[PDB]
């Protein structure tokens, strides 16, 4: 998925 | 409904002021001398002001890393955005953030140079053009964009809505749920149109001109990724991790 390829962007969004 | 479109515009402006410490209003005051930045115009002054082309490239990267985090905070204040699927939030930011970075960079530019370090420095355009190939052409497309964009005389309240429209683009590759994005964007577009009619009543077809700038920004980012592929094959330095993630499979 997209989520799995973007650890850091996910962290910032969370 | 018009009053609601104004409340949306105001919410976005207030959000923008919370997210972005160096606004266009503040940058223009520094640039026209109404508030002094340290001027970097050659190698000697770059030393005074704190391999040169690579140091400058790395400085631009660290600024982008900061900007991504500011932009992400701002995106999370756009009504509807945090309720999107997380995959779609990430795709919107991945494909949008450089377009916003270059939009906001224009706020810190004149025809002769760019503010750095939150307005504590000013780096001349000529100095950047003097860097060894291919780094001498890194910034020149961005200055070219900025001179044309700044001629539209947008303010921070206009930019807040323009940036939101760009982030909520339903044509990014790999979006899972386009319809909610397009519905948010359509309302943002109506809010942008009303903002420009009210704030720039004398500026005919400003809205259409801004829609075209959104296309132009995509070309800027495409050209930048082309320059990066040149740099990566001619040099042997790598990107900050957050930039690696954004650029990986970025068209
Ligand atoms: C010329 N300035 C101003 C900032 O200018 C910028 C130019 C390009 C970017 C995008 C970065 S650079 C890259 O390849 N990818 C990115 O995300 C971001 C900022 C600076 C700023 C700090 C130090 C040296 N000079």
């Amino acid at each position: 998925s997209v989520x799995v390829r973007h650890x850091l962007l996910t962290a910032i969004l969370x | 409904e018009s009053a609601d479109l104004r409340a949306l515009a105001k919410h976005l402006y207030d959000s923008y002021i919370k997210s972005f410490p160096l606004t266009k209003a503040k940058a223009r005051a520094i640039l026209t001398g109404k508030t002094s930045p340290f001027v970097i115009y050659d190698m000697n002054s770059l030393m005074m002001g704190e391999e040169v082309a690579i140091r400058i490239f790395q400085g631009c990267q660290f600024r982008s890393v900061e900007a991504v985090q500011e932009i992400t905070e701002y995106a999370k204040s756009i009504p509807g955005f945090v309720n999107l699927d997380l995959n779609d939030q990430v795709t919107l930011l991945k494909y949008g953030v450089h377009e916003i970075i270059y939009t906001m960079l224009a706020s810190l530019m004149n025809k002769d140079g760019v503010l750095i370090s939150e307005g504590q420095g000013f780096m001349t355009r000529e100095f950047l053009k003097s860097l060894r190939k291919p780094f001498g052409d890194f910034m020149e497309p961005k200055f070219e964009f900025a001179v044309k964009f700044n001629a539209l005389e947008l303010d921070d309240s206009d930019l807040a809505i323009f940036i939101a429209v760009i982030i909520l683009s339903g044509d990014r590759p790999g979006l899972l749920n386009v319809k909610p994005i397009e519905d948010i964007q359509d309302n943002l577009l109506q809010a942008l149109e009303l903002q420009l009619k009210l704030n720039h009543p004398e500026s005919s077809q400003l809205f259409a001109k801004l829609l075209q700038k959104m296309t132009d920004l995509r070309q800027i980012v495409t050209e930048h990724v082309q320059l990066l592929q040149v740099i990566k094959k001619t040099e042997t330095m790598s990107l900050h991790p957050l930039l690696q993630e954004i650029y990986k499979d970025l068209y």
